[PDB]
DNA sequence: CATGACGGCGAATACCC
RNA sequence: CGGAGAGGUA
DNA sequence: GGGTATTCGCCGTGTACCTCTCCT
């Protein structure tokens, strides 16, 4: 019946027929198949979902990076991230990302003051969220601390 | 500034020493204002002041005021951010137990006192009273009175001793005991007692006990007199919509702990009755112990809504907890993320960035390089001329990315591949763009994928993009060592189809000079792109020294192979294009470059060929239309001819010539024979065309078909899914997975009916919930992977072992499984390979074995080589460099600081998703060895076989074996040893129902201590009428019977015994029940006939090899060597205690037993049939047998789905597995006899020792799953942030443990470099300098 | 949506894994060109100060 | 240097130790002031490090060297 | 007015997209013919036949 | 209160001497 | 901005 | 008093991202 169609309609029954490349005007060695789709456009804009952020709002227990695009966060370096990173034995990367780059107070200050200054070094500090985890621990009837140097 | 982490019980002292005021109010803050209520949860001259440098009453507001304790309000001036690191305290009205110390299995408070969890709940929560230090009465030291008897006991005596209820005689009953002398006391006891039981419960106290002695840690601390209380930044009140608060879920357990602790306080000064006192000091309990752990014990407590209360334990516990949120993984600046589309013109080594998110991202970096030639002269200048996007700030920002490379990242990351550096290309837009080569390694498309950029700031971080990370530098897989940039898709078609040869094209016989002209003649239209040419081409060889010598020559081949020629690099053969390219043909003409020529050549070869490919796939208008689905014409009467046979067998059914389920079974093979002829009826017409000749000649030739050319290049496509559009869809499952009677005869040009659609939908819907469900599973088993092996990394180059495993091609019989090559390939010879000279050394002790080496092992026809192992790596903390071998992605020698253990998990873990939850007769020529067998006389002159287990090898020719076959007991070879055979014939015949007890010497057999009617009954079945003799079983026999077991003797007409010579006993067969004696009595028996008839993988299972699980039925073996002896047999279970010092064994009786009751098995032997434990491989066969178990069945499951996983890795995963062993003696050592230790500690004790010269401590070495193995690492920390955390920090608390920061996740938590890689020297130094 | 004048071939590389390939035509006679509306709140409230 | 730091691997043989080196070098160029080895084709401190590593004039005892004279003169 | 690409089309056996398409042009023949008779001024009989 | 998950594992229980 | 519930994308 | 089969309570169950409402 389509064939039929398309025979009414004085189109190839095969529904293919002979392009040209618009760049050169040579022919398309083999008939390409040309006809009509009906194509929908999905609520999946790039515009919703393009997002970068440099420097931010951080939280408030944690200092580390806000989250969502709608805060204007940082994205998340979780843990299979983290195991990437030491599979390939990039130390100061995965010392960037969880120091400079995240709750570092003072480290993401030298860090930002550094760049500016055209100087691409750190001085990594201990991540808040450690300190966090050690004073949770203590709230818990539990002795944790650092030993000495 | 530290170098370990230590953890131990808090005593009051401490929790006071580190708070700086008592909360005493319930309250948080006055919510009409947003003050915080003086004393409260909030007060501020207990935590600090809320703003910064400013006291709350609010005189002074100045840096100079730092320093001065207000009297007014009483804030000190200071920073503000000192509230989220100073502490409270809470003084307790009662004493309170902590919930981890009693509710936490083991609980240590009942362990340590030996009264039962059951007694201590009762007491704590005010059910029942103890007995505290009772005295010169009857009643013990922790007897339980129930509220019934309390006041008897009080009137019949009551004044001498005491008894009290609550933790407040817990905590009199833990500050009571003496730990030393009630160890001397259990230790002793441990000596004096009979039950093995007893011991294990009563060493579980003493190592408790030791614990608590060893480290400053006192019991009484595990009662909570003073609790502590988070600063309050730490516990934030979130404004909703400015006037109202959230719910905390934290500052509520609070307020319930205040509140219960002031009314028990007013309460007790008071003087109330008894009775609300005790109820209101077990609410203040169960406030407390819901503050810490809120639902571990009972209801649990809820809030305004009926979701539980969040509590302290849950904060740094599971995916949401502290560990794995916040320190595993972390929100990072500089980021950003897009939707990816493809970029076809990208270089491999370049991403397309949109200029925006650049812009946004390298902000820092656009300031800086503003400031410094002079355009902005302060940070808010530079933030305006950013802002405003001025054209001198896009020009700065070409000038800062120029060089500055980018990290790419695609979630899920299964492996370190799927985060690369690429090299930023400013573009419009606002999608990333991709380079198509990469997305393999990324398993991304361009359907909605979005992905990850991050920006690494320092040099170092520039310098591990560059070289570690950058796409051109990781073309290689790391978990097999195979390219991961072959072209795919459109490249491939391209390249087909441009390589495809054409019988009659245009320009057929044309002669060129070079590719050069064959490029003019397609572009000008005179030469078609399959015309079969002669051309002339100049290729490249390198020589001895390595230079390229050029050799002209004319070649036969196509205009489009001599086009493609030309962007193929020197040194490469014209063979490698003179063919149709299909994906596999490009994959080894990039492995072709890669060997020969490295990577810069490789990489800039492999973007030429995905440019022609795109090209020409543009070029050559390859579509898809509903022609080129061309259905067979002879589908009709083949569907129709299976229609009439399933009828015919129909009405067989319907005349009860057969049963239904036969009728269902002959049904479904119809439908599948019908299915594979129209199968092969459609590709024989679909994959050959007819075409007119350079003569009017008919000729066929490869089809040109649209879907047979992406199928055969293996651009997209394969049988199946051709059958399925232009054949037939085929045999359906059920929900229930039974195959449906018919099948789906239509395919998809025709379209289905509606109910083949609904068929299909149950496939359709069962395949995609099994993704969904299997994604979860092999996650979970990546991450106990990566924990189990994190910490392994390559620590030295060579630890100077000699053992090593011995690596053999994998041969299940009949087919090579896999070949001695791949699984040496990259390798480290742990001993020398001599050629079959024997005395010529082939291959020295400590060569890697790269291409050239293995070409000369397979050359040499080399059946074994024995490679150092991980798992035999002598080198404590790690493993050296040779016992690893090569590095897969880099092509080399793996370089120290490596961390393969992730590189391992990552390797298996990957996969995961693609992994879906009689007689012998050898086929071919070769001559026959068998081994652990024996010649004997026989009725026919054929050998029979009588040793438990028997292997058959074929060996071709050559010397290399080809074929291997398990020969069972009482199988009659139908040849003889080392004999040719053509290939197709039955070598070997048994019966599998039936188990004789064959006897080598011919004769009567006398059946000695035999007993008619009791241990043995005859019938006559019908058929036969034959005394056929039966043994009744040990058990179902009669009573009389079951004091005699049978026993068949071998006698002939001389009258005495001829027995197996060389032995010192009588020839004595039993037959234990289940046994059919056919035979009359006094019969002689030949050699070789029967006596007796005796019947008879997915993921999970990858997880359950990882986790060491014991099967359901595990095969029996030999603990010692020796002759067996069944002292107890039947008895509900068989006890046989072997002889070589006899130790007897508990055996179930209803399980088979290859064993007799007069055979002599070796240690390891198979007692019975079922799935090996490895545990008891590894006890008793040793490390490697283990080893090479896991790898074997590990790389079974992973082969049926196609995937390649080099070895190393599990074997690397197995060497995790085996980090511990148990003290067997003590010797000299400080190890207690009997625990369970780190082999390396045991290893580095054992070495000083025999330095000293000293006798060193013999062990065992324990397989713990890699769970098990992950909770039992040194390390409290990983342990804790891997799973179980309150149960492993209350082992390190209890235990005092202390956490040297040695590991990956350990460094990784506390935000240091990681001891591997670019770090490790780092880690070295730090060592060094100690 | 809408009805598309579509081929089925090849083109450079840009339909590469299941990319898509659109002509400025399509922007021109804006085919899917879509209204958003978004709502913007502004709430002025009663602060201590 | 640039796409591949295979020469530099090879050069220095260990590829985290050819990162640390190529770091301090790239330190060096970019805030100790000092000039580069090869010649500056627009190219980044890093790949001005690596540049010089793949050619031999940059490594760890040549760095060790240099800063030995730079202090001792 | 868009390229896709064929060879998302045999692996994922989705061939109403390729059906459609074809029934598409046939659709969008039937309008061209009775655009013409529209642009010409055909006769209303002529529309009516076709 | 919710009553649709289940496999693995270790401590506790009970049963069988 | 924390939590909960719901839905969706790869 | 003691060894062993059965029971009960706890532990764990993929990553990244996006939208909405509602919450002392
Ligand atoms: N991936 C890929 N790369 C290509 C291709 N063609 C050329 N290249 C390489 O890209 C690099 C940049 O090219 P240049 O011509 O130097 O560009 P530039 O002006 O931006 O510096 C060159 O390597 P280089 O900077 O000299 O690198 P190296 O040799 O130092 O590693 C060049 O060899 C290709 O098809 N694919
Ligand atoms: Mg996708
Ligand atoms: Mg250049
Ligand atoms: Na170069
Ligand atoms: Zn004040
Ligand atoms: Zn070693």
């Amino acid at each position: 019946e389509i064939k039929e169609l398309l025979k009414l309609g004085d189109l190839p029954t095969s529904g293919q027929i002979r392009l040209y490349d618009g760049r050169t005007g040579e022919q398309f060695e083999r008939p390409v198949t040309v006809g009509y789709m009906y194509m929908l456009k999905l609520n999946h804009l790039v515009d919703d979902k393009m997002h970068a952020r440099s420097t931010g709002s951080y939280s408030l227990v944690t200092q580390q990076p806000l989250g969502g695009k709608a805060q204007f966060g940082g994205q998340r370096f979780g843990e299979m991230e983290v195991w990437a990173l030491e599979a390939y034995g990039a130390a100061y990367t995965l010392q960037e990302m969880l120091t400079v780059k995240s709750d570092d107070v003072n480290g993401r200050t030298k860090m930002y003051k550094n760049i500016v200054d055209g100087n691409h070094q750190m001085e990594p500090g201990m991540p808040e969220s450690f300190n966090v985890l050690l004073k949770e621990i203590r709230s818990l009837g539990i002795n944790i601390e650092l030993e000495d140097e | 500034e530290f170098d370990a982490i230590k953890i131990a019980l808090a005593s009051p002292d401490m929790i006071r020493s580190w708070s700086f005021g008592e909360v005493k109010k319930p309250e948080t803050i006055n919510y009409r204002t947003f003050k915080p209520e003086r004393d409260g949860l909030f007060c501020a001259r207990i935590f600090g002041p809320v703003k910064d440098y400013e006291c709350l009453c609010g005189k002074y507001k100045r840096l100079k005021h730092r320093g001065v304790i207000c009297e007014k309000c009483g804030v000190e001036v200071t920073q503000t951010k000192v509230r989220r690191e100073r502490m409270g305290h809470i003084e307790l009205a009662s004493p309170t137990a902590h919930i981890w110390f009693l509710k936490s299995l083991p609980s240590r408070i009942g362990l340590l006192l030996d009264m039962p969890l059951r007694d201590i709940e009762r007491v704590l929560y005010f059910e029942s009273y103890v007995v505290i230090e009772g005295g010169m009465t009857n009643l013990e030291r922790q007897q339980i009175l129930t509220e019934e008897q309390y006041l008897d006991a009080l009137e019949e005596f009551g004044d001498e001793f005491d008894a009290k209820m609550g933790a407040e005689a817990i905590q009199a009953l833990l500050k009571s005991m003496d730990l030393e002398q009630e160890c001397e006391q259990l230790r002793e006891e441990l000596n004096e007692t009979n039950s093995e039981t007893k011991r294990k419960k009563l060493t579980k106290r003493i190592k408790l006990l030791e614990a608590f002695v060893q480290s400053g840690n006192k019991p009484e601390w595990m009662i909570l007199t003073v609790l502590p209380v988070l600063p309050p930044d730490l516990r934030p009140l979130v404004p909703l919509d400015g006037g109202r608060f959230a719910t905390s879920d934290l500052n509520d357990l609070y307020r319930r702990v205040i509140n219960r602790n002031n009314r028990l306080k007013r309460l007790l000064d008071l003087a109330a009755p008894d009775i609300i006192v005790r109820n209101e000091k077990r609410m203040l309990q169960e406030a407390v112990d819901a503050l810490l752990d809120n639902g571990r014990r009972g209801r649990a407590i809820t809030g305004s809504n009926k979701r539980p209360l969040k509590s302290l334990a849950d904060m740094i516990k599971g995916k949401q907890g502290r560990f794995r949120q916040n320190l595993l993984g972390k929100r990072v600046d500089y980021s950003g993320r897009s939707v990816i589309t493809v970029g076809p013109y990208l270089r491999l080594h370049q991403c397309g960035l949109p200029k925006k998110m650049a812009l946004e991202l390298f902000k820092p970096f656009i300031y800086g390089k503003l400031e410094l030639r002079g355009l902005a002269t302060t940070i808010k200048a530079a933030k305006k001329m950013v802002e405003r996007e001025e054209a001198v700030v896009w020009d700065i920002l070409d000038e800062v990315i120029r060089e500055h490379p980018v990290l790419l990242n695609r979630a899920p990351t299964l492996h370190r591949l799927g985060i690369q550096a690429f090299e930023p290309v400013l573009i419009e837009g606002k999608a990333i763009q991709l380079h198509p080569l990469v997305c393999a390694a990324y398993n991304a498309d361009f359907d909605g994928d979005q992905m990850a950029v991050h920006v690494p700031l320092t040099l170092e971080a520039q310098l591990e993009a560059r070289a570690l990370m950058m796409s051109t530098n990781n073309i290689l897989s790391p978990a097999n060592g195979e390219p991961i940039i072959v072209p795919s898709q459109d490249v491939v078609l391209g390249l087909y189809y441009m390589t495809r040869d054409c019988v009659n094209a245009k320009g057929e016989g044309m002669v060129l000079t070079g590719p050069k002209e064959a490029e003019r003649l397609y572009r000008s239209g005179l030469a078609s792109l399959h015309a079969r040419v002669k051309v002339r081409i100049t290729e490249y060889e390198k020589d001895a020294n390595g230079e390229l010598v050029a050799k002209t020559s004319l070649k036969d081949t196509t205009v489009g192979r001599a086009i493609l020629w030309m962007i193929v690099p020197k040194g490469l053969p014209y063979s490698i294009v003179n063919q149709a390219l299909g994906k596999k043909a490009i994959s080894k003409m990039l492995n072709t470059c890669y060997r020969i020529l490295g990577l810069k050549p490789t990489v800039i070869f492999a973007d030429q060929i995905m440019y022609t490919g795109f090209a020409y796939a543009a070029r050559s208008g390859a579509s898809v239309g509903i022609d080129d689905m061309v259905i067979p014409e002879k589908k009709h009467e083949i569907i129709s001819e299976a229609e009439a046979e399933v009828a015919e067998i129909q009405e067989q059914f319907q005349s009860g010539l057969v049963t239904a389920g036969e009728r269902y079974n002959k049904v479904i093979d119809i439908w599948a024979a019908a299915n594979d002829r129209v199968s092969k009826a459609m590709m024989d017409n679909l994959q050959t065309e007819t075409v007119i000749n350079r003569d009017g000649q008919e000729e066929k030739q490869v089809s040109f078909n649209s879907i047979y050319m992406m199928a055969d290049s293996g651009a997209r496509g394969s049988a199946a899914q051709i059958r399925q559009l232009a054949g037939m869809r085929g045999l359906m499952a059920k929900p229930d997975g039974s195959i449906i009677e018919t099948p789906i005869t239509a395919n998809f040009r025709e379209g289905l009916n509606v109910l083949q659609y609904f068929i299909s939908t149950h496939g359709a819907r069962k395949g995609l919930a099994d993704t969904a469900l299997k994604t979860a599973n092999s996650g979970y088993l990546t991450r106990r992977l990566v924990d189990v092996a994190q910490d392994l990394v390559v620590t030295e180059d060579d630890c100077g072992t000699h053992e090593g495993i011995m690596m053999t091609p994998v041969i299940e019989g009949g087919d090579v499984k896999e070949p001695l090559r791949d699984r040496v390939l990259g390798r480290v010879t742990a001993e020398d390979v001599l050629k079959p000279g024997t005395a010529d050394i082939l291959v020295p002790r400590n060569t890697l074995l790269h291409e050239q080496w293995c070409d000369l092992l397979e050359e040499n026809s080399v059946d074994a080589v024995k490679v150092r192992s991980v798992v035999s790596c002598d080198t404590d903390f790690g493993v050296c460099a040779h016992c690893y071998g090569r590095d897969l992605a880099r092509g080399h020698i793996i370089n120290k600081g490596e961390a393969i253990g992730v590189i391992a998990a990552q390797s298996i873990g990957e996969p995961g998703t693609q992994l879906t939850m009689s007689s012998i007769q050898v086929k071919n020529k070769g001559s026959i060895k068998l081994s652990n067998v024996k010649s004997v006389v026989n009725s026919s002159g054929k050998l029979v076989i009588t040793s438990r287990n028997t292997e058959l090898k074929l060996i071709d020719e050559f010397g290399r074996t080809k074929e291997s076959y398990k020969v069972p007991y009482g199988a009659v070879l139908a040849k003889g040893d080392g004999e040719q055979v053509a290939g197709g014939e039955t070598v070997a015949n048994w019966d599998p129902h039936t188990m004789p007890v064959i006897t080598e010497v011919s004769g009567f057999v006398r059946f000695t201590d035999m007993i008619d009617g009791q241990t043995i009954t005859r019938q006559t079945d019908e058929l036969t009428g034959l005394s056929s003799l039966v043994v009744l079983d040990s058990a179902e026999r009669t009573a009389g019977g079951k004091d005699l077991r049978p026993a068949l003797k071998i006698v002939d007409a001389q009258g005495n015994d001829v027995l197996i010579p060389g032995t010192d006993m009588p020839a004595q067969y039993f037959l234990p029940g289940k046994a059919i004696v056919q035979l009359e009595d006094g019969v002689q028996i030949s050699s070789g006939d029967t006596l007796a008839r005796i019947p008879q993988g997915g993921l999970p299972r990858v997880a359950d090899l990882f986790e060491a699980r014991r099967p359901k039925e595990p095969a029996i073996l030999a603990e010692i060597s020796g002759i067996v002896s069944f002292g107890k047999e039947t008895k509900g279970k068989r006890r046989l205690v072997i002889t070589p010092d006899p130790y007897e064994e508990m055996i179930p009786k209803w399980r088979q037993l290859n064993v007799f009751e007069g055979e002599r098995v070796e240690r390891g032997d198979v007692i019975s049939d079922g799935p090996e434990a490895p545990h008891d491989i590894l006890r008793l066969r040793g490390v490697h047998a283990v080893t090479r178990y896991i790898v074997n069945e590990v790389q079974d499951v992973y082969r049926l789905q196609g995937v390649k996983i080099n070895d190393k890795h599990i074997e690397v995963i197995v060497r995790q597995m085996l980090r511990k062993a148990t003290i067997v003696n003590a010797g000299s050592s400080d190890f207690l006899e009997g625990e369970q230790v780190e082999y390396s500690r045991v290893k580095i004790a054992n070495r000083e020792l025999e330095a000293n010269g000293k006798v060193g401590a013999t062990y065992s070495r324990d397989l713990l799953g890699i769970t098990k193995a992950s909770l039992a690492t040194e390390s409290f920390i990983s342990a804790a942030s891997f799973q179980e955390t309150t149960r492993v920090l209350t082992e390190a608390a209890v235990a005092g443990k202390r956490d040297e920061l040695r590991g990956l996740k350990e460094n990784v938590i506390v935000g240091r470099l990681i001891p591997a890689g670019t770090g490790y020297a780092y880690h070295q130094d730090r060592m060094r300098r100690r | 949506g809408q009805n598309m004048r579509v081929a089925f071939m090849p083109w450079n590389g840009y339909n590469f894994e299941d990319s898509i390939l659109v002509s400025e035509r399509v922007v021109q006679e804006d085919r899917f060109t879509t209204i958003h509306i978004q709502e913007l709140a502004c709430v002025s409230r009663d602060t201590k100060l | 240097a640039r796409v591949t730091v295979q020469d530099a691997v090879e050069k220095i043989g260990n590829r985290f130790d050819l990162v640390l080196v190529a770091a301090r070098r790239a330190r060096q160029m970019q805030v100790g002031g000092k000039d580069p080895l090869v010649p500056e084709e627009n190219d980044k401190t890093t790949v001005i490090a690596l540049r010089e590593i793949e050619e031999g004039l940059i490594n760890n005892q040549i760095l060790d060297v240099r800063e030995r004279q730079e202090q001792q003169e | 007015d868009i390229v896709l690409n064929p060879l998302g089309v045999p692996s994922r056996m989705n061939i109403g997209q390729i059906l459609e398409t074809h029934l598409g042009m046939a659709a969008k023949g039937i309008g061209d013919k009775i655009n013409a008779m529209l642009k010409q001024q055909q006769e209303v009989a002529k529309l009516r036949e076709f």
